[PDB]
C-alpha cells in the first residue's frame, strides 16, 4: 500500500435521515427505516458504473455519509468529483419523488496528498489517510444543505474549470485553524 | 392465510372511517374518552363558522343582530384550552345553528376549511350536551380525529387475517408511508369525492380532487408498487349526490372536462338513482382510471368501489367484493 | 426482491457494542509526519484486531481514529456484557505501550451499551459489515461522552454484567447531550 499526491475527496452526508430513522413495531424495530437507505445508497452505487465516473472510486459509507475519491488510477480528477457530486442529487431527489420525503445531500469536497491502503490483518479493507481527508470531512459537517462547501485550493482550480464559488468565510477546523471556505453555485 | 393492507390517500379521505367499520364489522369504560372528542368537534364546529363570516367574500351577515353577543362568547372561547363545556355553550351555539344568516355561511363553507361532521353534530346538539350521553354508533363514525403515525389493526374474517396499516393523509404525513410498502397485499386509496369543490388544508389553494389525483399517480407510479394493485374507494359518495342535486356549485367550473363528458355504456347505477349523480360519480371514477390506464401494463391493475365510509351497510358490502379480489390476488 | 432490492440485514438482540476514539489525536498528528502517523495508527488497530478476536468481539469498521465493535456477534453470547468490559481493559493497556513508545498524552476514550441491533450491509458496491440502532446509537454517545483511560457503561451494560466488576457513578448528562436529554444513567469502571 502506498502514498499519493493530488487526490479529489468528497464527503456527501444525509443529516435529514438520523431524524427520519425510527423504531417501532409498525416499522420491524428501524428495518423498514434502514431498507430505504439501502434504496438510496445502492442508487449511489449505479452512479460508479457510469462510464463518465469510472475514475470515482468509492471508498466506505459512514452511516448515511457517501465517501467517495477521485485520481486513485491533470486536475479534471477534481471536477469529475464535483459532477459526481451532482449526480447524487438527482439521485437523492429521485428517492424523494417516490419515497414523499425531502431529503437534502451535504457535500464536502476537498483534495491533496493522501496515503491509501489497508488496514488490520483480520479483513483488508481499502482506506485512505491524512490531512486531506480529515479537512474533507469537516466541510461536510460544517456544511449547507443543497451546497458544495470547498476549500480556497480547490476554490481556485474549480474557478479554472469554469465553475463559480461564492465564500462562505471562515472555519475552525480541529487542528488546521482557522480557513477560508466556498460555494460553488447551483 | 395473512393479508396486509395499507390506507392510503389525503386527508380528511376517509381512512380511519374504514377502520372504524371493521371494528364494527369484524371485531369485538372506553367510550367516555371518546365523549370528550365528540363535544371537541363541535365546539370548533360551530367556532369556524362564525369566524368565516366576516372573512368571506362577500361578507355574510347574521339575521338576528341579537346573536351578536353570541358569537362574541363564542370567539372569547375559541382558543380556551380544557374547555369545560357549560351549559350556557350548548345554548348560545344552538342559538347560532338556528340562525339563519349562521346557516348561509355553512351553505358557503367550501370556500374555508370546515370538517365534515358539522352539521350532524349541530343538528344533535340537544342529544349531546346531556351528562349522560352515551354516543351512538354513527355517532362513533362521524367523530374527526387527526391520525398522525402509523397505527396497525388485526382482525379475522372467515377464518382469513387482516393486516390494516392507518396513516396520516397530510404531507408532513406521507414521509412514514414507505414503512409499509415491502410485503403489502394491496394498497387500499381513499378518496374525498365530494370535495371537488374545496382546497387543502396545507395551503388553502391545492384542489382537494387535483390533489387527491396527484397523489395517486404518485402511487400508482411508484417504484416500490409495480406490482401492487390498487382497490381505489371513490368515498363521501352520499355528500357528492347532495352538492350535484343542490347543483348550487359546478363540476365544469372546477373542472372545465366534465362539460365535455357524457355518462358510459357499462353504468350499473344505484335504483333511483338521478343521471346527474351518476354521470357525476363516474366522471370522477374515470378521472382516477385515466391514470390506471396509462401505465401498470397488465403488472398491477386497479379496482374502483363507490363508497360511503359512514354507512356500514355500504362498507360490508365493498369489502365483500375486495375479498373477492383478493383471494384470487394473492395467487 | 423484484422490487424493493434485496436486503442483507438481520436483528441480533442481548448484545454489547463497544466503542473507542483516541483522546489527543491532533496533538499526535503534529509530532509525526503523514506517514508515520499511518505506521502507529495500522500497528494500534492491527494490535488491537488480535484482542477483538480473544475477547470474543467482532470488529465492524474503522473510521479513522474511531474503533468500534460488538460482542454478541456472529452468533450469541451469554458473555456478550463481560467480553467487551475485558474488551476495552486490554485496549486501554495496548494503548499504554505505544504511548509511552511516542512520550506524549493520548490516550483510549471508551464506550459501551447494550441491547438489540441490526447488522449487515448496506448498497451494491464496496461492501463493510456494519450495524444500526439507537443502541449502537446511544453506545456511539458514550464513547463521546466518555473520561479518558475509563471505561464508560449504561444501566443496560450492568444488568448484563452479573456485577463483577466494581463500579462508579459515571455522570454522562454533563459531557453529552443525547445522554442528558435521555436520563441515561451512566457509571465507570474500577
Ligand atoms: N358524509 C360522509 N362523511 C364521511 C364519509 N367518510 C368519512 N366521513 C367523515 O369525514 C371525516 C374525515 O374522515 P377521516 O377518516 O378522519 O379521514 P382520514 O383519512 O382519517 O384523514 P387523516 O387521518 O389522513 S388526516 C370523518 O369525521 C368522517 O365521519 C362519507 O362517506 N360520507
Ligand atoms: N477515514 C475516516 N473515516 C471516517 N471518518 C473519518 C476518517 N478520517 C477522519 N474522520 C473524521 O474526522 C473527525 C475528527 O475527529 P476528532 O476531531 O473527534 O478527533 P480528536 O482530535 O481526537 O478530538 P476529540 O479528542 O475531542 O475526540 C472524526 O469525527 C471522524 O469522523
Ligand atoms: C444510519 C443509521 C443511523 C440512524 C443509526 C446508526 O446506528 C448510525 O448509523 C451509527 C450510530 C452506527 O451505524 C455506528 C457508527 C456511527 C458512525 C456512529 C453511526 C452514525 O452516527 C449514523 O448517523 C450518521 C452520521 O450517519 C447513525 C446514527 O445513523
Ligand atoms: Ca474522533
Ligand atoms: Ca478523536
Ligand atoms: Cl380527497
Ligand atoms: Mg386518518
Amino acid at each position: 500500500h502506498q502514498s499519493y499526491d493530488c487526490v479529489c475527496v468528497m464527503f456527501a452526508s444525509i443529516p435529514d435521515f438520523k431524524e427520519f430513522y425510527t423504531e417501532s413495531d409498525v416499522n420491524k424495530e428501524g428495518l423498514e427505516c434502514l431498507r430505504l437507505l439501502n434504496e438510496i445508497i445502492a442508487d449511489f452505487d449505479d452512479l460508479l458504473s457510469k462510464p463518465k465516473f469510472s475514475g470515482v472510486e468509492k471508498i466506505k459509507t459512514i452511516g448515511s455519509t457517501y465517501m467517495a475519491a477521485t485520481g486513485l488510477s491533470q486536475y479534471m480528477h477534481i471536477g469529475t468529483m464535483v459532477e459526481f457530486a451532482y449526480a447524487l442529487v438527482g439521485k437523492l431527489d429521485a428517492i424523494n419523488k417516490h419515497s414523499f420525503n425531502d431529503f437534502k445531500l451535504r457535500v464536502g469536497i476537498n483534495h491533496g496528498p493522501v496515503i491509501a491502503g489497508v488496514i488490520g490483518a483480520q479483513k483488508p479493507q481499502y482506506d485512505i489517510w491524512g490531512n486531506t481527508v480529515n479537512v474533507a470531512s469537516r466541510m461536510d459537517s460544517t456544511g449547507v444543505l443543497d451546497k458544495i462547501q470547498v476549500t480556497e485550493e480547490t476554490s481556485l482550480i474549480l474557478q479554472t474549470l469554469g465553475y463559480t464559488c461564492t465564500c462562505r468565510g471562515i472555519i475552525n477546523v480541529k487542528g488546521k485553524g482557522d480557513l477560508k471556505t466556498y460555494f460553488v453555485n447551483t | 392465510a395473512t393479508h396486509r393492507l395499507l390506507l392510503l390517500g389525503a386527508g380528511e379521505s376517509g381512512k380511519s372511517t374504514i377502520v372504524k367499520q371493521m371494528r364494527i364489522l369484524h371485531v369485538n369504560g372506553e367510550k367516555a374518552t371518546k365523549v370528550q372528542d365528540i363535544k371537541n368537534n363541535l365546539k370548533e364546529a360551530i367556532e369556524t363558522i362564525v369566524a368565516a363570516m366576516s372573512n368571506l367574500v362577500p361578507p355574510v351577515e347574521l339575521a338576528n343582530p341579537e346573536n351578536q353577543f353570541r358569537v362574541d362568547y363564542i370567539l372569547s372561547v375559541m382558543n380556551v384550552p380544557d374547555f369545560d363545556f357549560p351549559p350556557e355553550f350548548y345554548e348560545h351555539a344552538k342559538a347560532l345553528w338556528e340562525d339563519e344568516g349562521v346557516r348561509a355561511c355553512y351553505e358557503r363553507s367550501n370556500e374555508y376549511q370546515l370538517i365534515d361532521c358539522a352539521q350532524y353534530f349541530l343538528d344533535k346538539i340537544d342529544v349531546i350536551k346531556q351528562d349522560d350521553y352515551v354516543p351512538s354508533d354513527q355517532d362513533l363514525l362521524r367523530c374527526r380525529v387527526l391520525t398522525s403515525g402509523i397505527f396497525e389493526t388485526k382482525f379475522q374474517v372467515d377464518k382469513v387475517n387482516f393486516h390494516m396499516f392507518d396513516v396520516g393523509g397530510q404531507r408532513d404525513e406521507r414521509r412514514k408511508w414507505i414503512q409499509c410498502f415491502n410485503d403489502v397485499t394491496a394498497i387500499i386509496f381513499v378518496v374525498a369525492s365530494s370535495s371537488y369543490n374545496m382546497v387543502i388544508r396545507e395551503d388553502n389553494q391545492t384542489n382537494r380532487l387535483q390533489e387527491a389525483l396527484n397523489l395517486f399517480k404518485s402511487i400508482w407510479n411508484n417504484r416500490w408498487l409495480r406490482t401492487i394493485s390498487v382497490i381505489l374507494f371513490l368515498n363521501k359518495q352520499d355528500l357528492l349526490a347532495e352538492k350535484v342535486l343542490a347543483g348550487k356549485s359546478k363540476i365544469e367550473d372546477y373542472f372545465p372536462e366534465f362539460a365535455r363528458y357524457t355518462t358510459p355504456e357499462d353504468a350499473t347505477p344505484e335504483p333511483g338513482e338521478d343521471p346527474r349523480v351518476t354521470r357525476a360519480k363516474y366522471f370522477i371514477r374515470d378521472e382516477f382510471l385515466r391514470i390506471s390506464t396509462a401505465s401498470g401494463d397488465g403488472r398491477h391493475y386497479c379496482y374502483p368501489h363507490f363508497t360511503c365510509a359512514v354507512d356500514t351497510e355500504n362498507i360490508r358490502r365493498v369489502f365483500n367484493d375486495c375479498r373477492d379480489i383478493i383471494q384470487r390476488m394473492h395467487l | 426482491d423484484m422490487m424493493f432490492h434485496k436486503i442483507y440485514i438481520q436483528k441480533h438482540d442481548n448484545v454489547s457494542i463497544l466503542f473507542a476514539d483516541i483522546e489527543g489525536f491532533t496533538s499526535l498528528a503534529s509530532q509525526c509526519t503523514a506517514q508515520e502517523l499511518v505506521m502507529t495508527l495500522n500497528e494500534l488497530f492491527a494490535r488491537f484486531d488480535k484482542l477483538a478476536a480473544e475477547n470474543h468481539c467482532l470488529r465492524i469498521k474503522i473510521l479513522g481514529d474511531c474503533y468500534y465493535c460488538v460482542s454478541g456477534l456472529p452468533e450469541a453470547r451469554a458473555d456478550h456484557a463481560h467480553c467487551c468490559v475485558e474488551m476495552g481493559m486490554d485496549m486501554i493497556e495496548a494503548i499504554s505501550l505505544v504511548r509511552e513508545m511516542t512520550g506524549v498524552n493520548v490516550n483510549m476514550r471508551v464506550g459501551i451499551h447494550s441491547g438489540r441491533v441490526h447488522c449487515g450491509v448496506l448498497g451494491l458496491r464496496k461492501w463493510q459489515f456494519d450495524v444500526w440502532s439507537n443502541d449502537v446509537t446511544l453506545a456511539n454517545h458514550m464513547e463521546a461522552g466518555g473520561k479518558a483511560g475509563r471505561i464508560h457503561i449504561t444501566k443496560a451494560t450492568l444488568s448484563y454484567l452479573n456485577g463483577d466488576y466494581e463500579v462508579e457513578p459515571g455522570c454522562g448528562g454533563e459531557r453529552n447531550a443525547y445522554l442528558k436529554e435521555h436520563s441515561i444513567e451512566t457509571f465507570l469502571i474500577l
